[PDB]
């Protein structure tokens, strides 16, 4: 940004600043906030199993291990459009939705079993 | 002009084509409270913990709205579950189909029709992982992103048509049975009560007209803008909203500052509480308002979704009889596409014109006997006197195969004298 | 009235409704049901009720030699509506409610 | 707070409204401009006009 | 020192009275030519006076 001569700040919408002028350096610095995002828990019901997977939202994965955290170790991240999965694996197959997770994904728990997330099928294919 | 013995008669037909848009669902939206209202400061949030559960409740209302859409979207388009496919073969009869198949040369397999209202509508907020997009995502608020991406009801949509185009209205009802394309218009007329055979004896005008109808329908898309205005509306109101929360993070409400670390970095504690207790009471009264409001509309859409999922059922998979429930005029059939957050249907229509005067009358005398018409009316020419159906100027003949006898011919009022001709006598001749 | 507060009027006026539904009652008497799929074509009232039995699974028939009795069941109907309307106050609830 | 309180019930009168205000237009559609088959929509008994 | 709650409230009330004048076309604008009754009342014996 182009701060003129006679210019100190810059400010938002909602009146918070965004830009700034250092007073020693006369140079400009943006100012952008921190990442924030919710985070879901999935699981399949008590009753079968005591085992989870975490959704972090909106969140490119690099910075969950920036930032519990007995799982971020991982050996199975993986990266949707609705955010970053861990605690489940990545299969080929395509199956009817059992839980949804979203942008056309879904995830369920099947095999020495294991919380698995994959592409949702639409039907069986057909020609008349 | 009207008087009681005079008739009139259409003879010939023409064949419209019109659209109709509806909307089906919305953005998806969330908003966390401890950062709206007290972002970044503990003092805030533990003044915060005195009012108990509004909060939660708060985000119990915008989960649940969230929900309800994709359940809309699942009742809308997922009528069948086989995929149909068309045949690489593309003999219909003379129909042509093309501007409304896909395409493979697209990366997502979009028809013609689809890209256009893709292009009409400027949507904002797709939701994906990531302009006053960004400032208002600043203060705790998300856009979530839909369940269902736009490929796979492209590809619904896709099925519909196939399956329609190649069977009929039977696999609306079970398995799907193949039948030529002019046999199943041939059906479709004797549904609207214009015999089979007038069909087979004017195939290529009927073809030509409907290709001409679809070809003003993709121009008439192509040139004017304000066609969609109904799915715009909905994205207007949402953006709209959605501003003004962001804008009233500005007021004081009565404090000495908006700015809540200001408050923090000037005042002792005892004295800085009943200025933040202020700017709480304003911003939760905000959070409130727009909730209220975002539940009457979801409530609206849901009314729409509901109307556009009955159209689906009974104007695509079958054949409807409900007046102006499909179209003005006698319904045909229909096909569906998709746009962006709702569905557009054309209808095919059935209209009569080029019509002329008849004498008529209720029944016939002949020797001492009333004939009555099996299925149509009695007309006269100027000096003989024919039997013709409703819909369709067509004379024949009378004889005793289309008309029945009923009693004797002093009762009637506005019988006429005339002879009927028996087909077996001549026979027998 | 007095304060802040104020009654627009609407945009329609009571004669131009009237005028729709004269026009919506003289289309269906001489024309039937044609003038709603395209131009209005007319034909008598006797054949029109006619088509109409036909169309619940009575014979047409049974139309033509019963003429009078059926005109003069119309009539009496009518006439019971009208004073019926006339005398009983509580008819119009729906709309007084809003 | 007190015009808050008659806006919002205003609102949700208004969607009543509209909601009869639909059944309206299909019933002149279907009762006074065809013949209807549906049953009890337009009366009771077999529908003539 | 409140903001925006007016135009807000306003917004909503304009809202409301414009969705009436759109119910009342819907229902009663069926038709786009006036038709007249003729002067003769030959109607087959029913009455509509
Ligand atoms: C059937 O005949 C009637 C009566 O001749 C026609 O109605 C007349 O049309 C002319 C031309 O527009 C008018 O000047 C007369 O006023 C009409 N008569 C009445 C009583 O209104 C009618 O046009 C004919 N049908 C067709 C299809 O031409
Ligand atoms: C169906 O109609 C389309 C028109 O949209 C026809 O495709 C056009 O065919 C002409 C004939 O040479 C070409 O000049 C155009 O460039 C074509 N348009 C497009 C968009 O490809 C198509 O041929 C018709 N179907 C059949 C079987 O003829
Ligand atoms: C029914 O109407 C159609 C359409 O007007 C008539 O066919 C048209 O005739 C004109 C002149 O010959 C040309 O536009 C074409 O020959 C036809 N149009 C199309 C689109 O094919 C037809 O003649 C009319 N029926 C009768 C019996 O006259
Ligand atoms: C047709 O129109 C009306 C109704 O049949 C008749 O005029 C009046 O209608 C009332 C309706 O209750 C009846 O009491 C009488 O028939 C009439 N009242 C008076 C005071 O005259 C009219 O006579 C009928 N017949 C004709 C030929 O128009
Ligand atoms: C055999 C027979 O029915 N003849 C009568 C004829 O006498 C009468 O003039 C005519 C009037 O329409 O109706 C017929
Ligand atoms: C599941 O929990 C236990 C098994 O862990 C079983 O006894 C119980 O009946 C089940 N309850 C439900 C609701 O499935
Ligand atoms: C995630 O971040 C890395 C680097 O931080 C970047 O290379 C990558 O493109 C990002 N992916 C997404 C989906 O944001
Ligand atoms: C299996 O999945 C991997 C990525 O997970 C992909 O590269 C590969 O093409 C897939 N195999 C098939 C047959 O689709
Ligand atoms: C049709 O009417 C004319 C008189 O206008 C008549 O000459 C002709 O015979 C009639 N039709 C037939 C098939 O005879
Ligand atoms: C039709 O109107 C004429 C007019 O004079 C009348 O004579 C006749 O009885 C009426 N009814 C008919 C022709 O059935």
């Amino acid at each position: 940004k182009k701060f003129l001569p006679f210019q100190q700040f810059g400010r938002d919408i909602a009146d918070t600043t965004d830009a700034v002028r250092d007073p020693q350096t006369l140079e400009i610095l943006d100012i952008t906030p921190c990442s924030f995002g919710g985070v879901s828990v999935i699981t399949p019901g008590t009753n079968t199993s005591n085992q989870v997977a975490v959704l972090y939202q909106g969140v490119n994965c690099t910075e969950v291990p920036v930032a519990w955290r007995v799982y971020s170790t991982g050996s199975n991240v993986f990266q949707t459009r609705a955010g970053c999965l861990i605690g489940a694996e990545h299969v080929n197959n395509s199956y009817e939705c059992d839980i949804p997770i979203g942008a056309g994904i879904c995830a369920s728990y099947q095999t020495s079993q294991s919380i698995i997330a994959y592409t949702m099928s639409l039907g069986a294919e057909n020609s008349v | 002009a009207y008087s009681n013995n005079s008739i009139a008669i259409p003879t010939n037909f023409t064949i419209s084509v019109t659209t109709e848009i509806l909307p089906v669902s919305m953005t998806k939206t969330s908003v966390d409270c401890t950062m709206y209202i007290c972002g970044d400061s503990t003092e805030c949030s533990n003044l915060l913990l005195q009012y108990g559960s509004f909060c939660t409740q708060l985000n119990r209302a915008l989960t649940g709205i969230a929900v309800e859409q994709d359940k809309n979207t699942q009742e809308v388009f997922a009528q069948v579950k086989q995929i149909y496919k068309t045949p690489p073969i593309k003999d219909f009869g003379g129909f042509n189909f093309s501007q409304i198949l896909p395409d493979p040369s697209k990366p997502s397999k979009r028809s013609f029709i689809e890209d256009l209202l893709f292009n009409k509508v400027t949507l904002a907020d797709a939701g994906f992982i990531k302009d006053l997009i960004c400032a208002q995502k600043f203060n705790g608020l998300t856009v979530l992103p839909p369940l269902l991406t736009d490929e796979m009801i492209a590809q619904y949509t896709s099925a519909l048509l196939a399956g329609t185009i190649t069977s009929g209205w039977t696999f609306g009802a079970g398995a799907a049975l193949q039948i030529p394309f002019a046999m199943q218009m041939a059906y479709r007329f004797n549904g609207i009560g214009v015999t089979q055979n007038v069909l087979y004896e004017n195939q290529k005008l009927i073809a030509n007209q409907f290709n001409s109808a679809i070809g003003k329908i993709q121009d008439s898309l192509s040139s004017t803008a304000s066609a969609l205005g109904k799915l715009q509306d909905v994205v207007n109101q949402n953006a709209q909203a959605l501003n003004t929360l962001v804008k009233q993070l500005s007021s004081n409400f009565g404090a000495i500052s908006s700015v809540l670390n200001d408050i923090l970095s000037r005042l002792d504690p005892p004295e800085a509480e009943v200025q933040i207790d202020r700017l709480i009471t304003g911003r939760l009264q905000s959070l409130q308002t727009y909730v209220t409001q975002q539940l009457i509309r979801a409530a609206e859409i849901r009314a729409s979704a509901n109307l556009a999922a009955t159209k689906m059922s009974e104007c695509v998979l079958g054949q409807s009889k409900r007046v102006d429930f499909c179209g003005k005029g006698y319904h045909l059939m229909s096909f569906p596409q998709s746009a962006p957050h709702g569905v557009v249907f054309l209808h095919v229509t059935y209209v009569p014109a080029q019509e002329k005067n008849f004498t008529t009358a209720p029944a016939i005398c002949h020797d001492g006997k009333a004939h009555f018409p099996r299925e149509g009316v009695f007309v006269s020419n100027g000096t003989h006197w024919f039997v013709t159906q409703r819909n369709f100027y067509e004379p024949q003949i009378i004889t005793t195969d289309n008309t029945f006898v009923s009693g004797n011919c002093d009762v009637v009022i506005g019988i006429v004298n005339n002879t009927v001709y028996d087909p077996l006598q001549p026979e027998l001749d």
